[PDB]
């Protein structure tokens, strides 16, 4: 019973925790003071390094590699900015009013004004940080949400076609079971469990929104 | 360093 | 608040009662087709304002917050409505009973076939889940209350408004769970289905964002 | 004519 649909809730959580990517430091060369990237270059360089780790993370998510390659790339290309963003928010929760892009790159709102159009996006990320804090979002919950984003974001964008969408939805259902189990084990009532699951899933629409606005911005600054 | 070194965890 | 004292059955009844009229539209080119869609949308927006005022909780908010929520949600609300009434018509979008279009016709408007395909995919997802009308009406109210809540804005009043909205959103969650329990779903099936439904709202967001981008470009 | 005239309803 090592395949994804065979895993218990505990085993799924455990597998997902094992797969967590490293949190990167922003690269710095004390001998190159003048070619320090702009704010945007610093974020771009970080993000590009994070993306290399993201592909490998996704392919460790039980179920993901059961999809055709084409479908894996599709889901990744749809979710990647949502995934960077939720990861960013997690690590920023202990820094109210700030975004911990890296342990050596902690930025305040007003540093968002360094790039025209970016502050709007910083504001939205900060509101997400605040929402997660007010909910006391737990790490195992954050980890399930990331996998949900990966499997969900591109699924809506022929027999085997339906077969693959069927498989994705089954893995999504297992991650929901996993979230519920975590909450149940924490001692929440059934009503608190359903209310909390819904609160967490609704934040995903905001994360989608933020990614749409970010992609728009990226595409504008081509 | 991973996400597991930040925030609160059920266990 | 009226809203928080409603039973699940009474919430369902209130949302059904509030449902707006489905309008009839009054060769194709990009211009004519966007014209028809724009005219229909503008008429549906009149009815949407009155609908929104009948959604439990909405009237308890300031007029400023009511306007903000509708400014954020309106295209999502038009789209989920469209998807609902297109559900039984594989391959087509029922813009109005007299304006039923397939994806070939979407390509009329450069940029619109992308959006049309996404809408059809949502319609197919609804069909695949056997989405029921009571669930659809709940989801529509969730979009209204949720989409603009993270971009409000500095006062105690405002924080009190957000708490209210979240309290109502929790009641809509309870209502969905009630409908599903009454329909004989297992506890497990209830949480899985609640998740399936709410995840569709991320896709409705995505589509509204692509729609807004297109509208601005033109 | 409303949404009620379309699709399936629990009731
Ligand atoms: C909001 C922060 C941010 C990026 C960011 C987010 C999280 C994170 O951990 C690191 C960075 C961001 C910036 C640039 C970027 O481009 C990558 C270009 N590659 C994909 C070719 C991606 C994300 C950004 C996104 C869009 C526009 C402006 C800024
Ligand atoms: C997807 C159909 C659509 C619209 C539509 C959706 C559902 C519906 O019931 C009716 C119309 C759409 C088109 C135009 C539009 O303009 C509104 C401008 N007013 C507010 C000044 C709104 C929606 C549309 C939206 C953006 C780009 C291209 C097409």
């Amino acid at each position: 019973n090592s395949l994804a649909l065979s895993l218990t809730a505990d085993q799924m959580v455990s597998a997902l925790l094992d797969a967590e990517p490293p949190i990167l430091y922003s690269e710095y060369d004390p001998t190159r003071p003048f070619s320090e990237a702009s704010m945007m270059g610093l974020l771009t360089n970080l993000a590009d390094r994070e993306l290399v780790h993201m592909i490998n993370w996704a392919k460790r998510v039980p179920g993901f590699v059961d999809l055709t390659l084409h479908d894996q790339v599709h889901l990744l290309e749809c979710a990647w900015l949502e995934i960077l963003m939720i990861g960013l928010v997690w690590r920023s929760m202990e820094h109210p009013g700030k975004l911990l892009f890296a342990p050596n790159l902690l930025l305040d709102r007003n540093q968002g004004k360094c790039v025209e159009g970016m502050v709007e996006i910083f504001d939205m990320l900060l509101a997400t940080s605040s929402r997660f804090r007010m909910m006391n979002l737990q790490g195992e919950e954050f980890v399930c949400l990331k996998s949900i984003i990966l499997l969900n974001s591109g699924v809506y964008t022929t027999l085997k076609s339906l077969e693959e969408k069927d498989h994705i939805h089954r893995v999504l259902d297992k991650i929901t079971d996993t979230l519920i189990h975590l909450m149940a084990k924490a001692g929440l009532t059934l009503q608190q469990q359903h209310q909390r699951l819904a609160q967490l899933l609704l934040i995903l629409s905001h994360i989608r929104h933020m990614s749409n606005k970010g992609m728009e911005h990226l595409y504008s600054m081509k | 360093l991973t996400s597991r070194d930040f925030g609160s965890w059920y266990a």
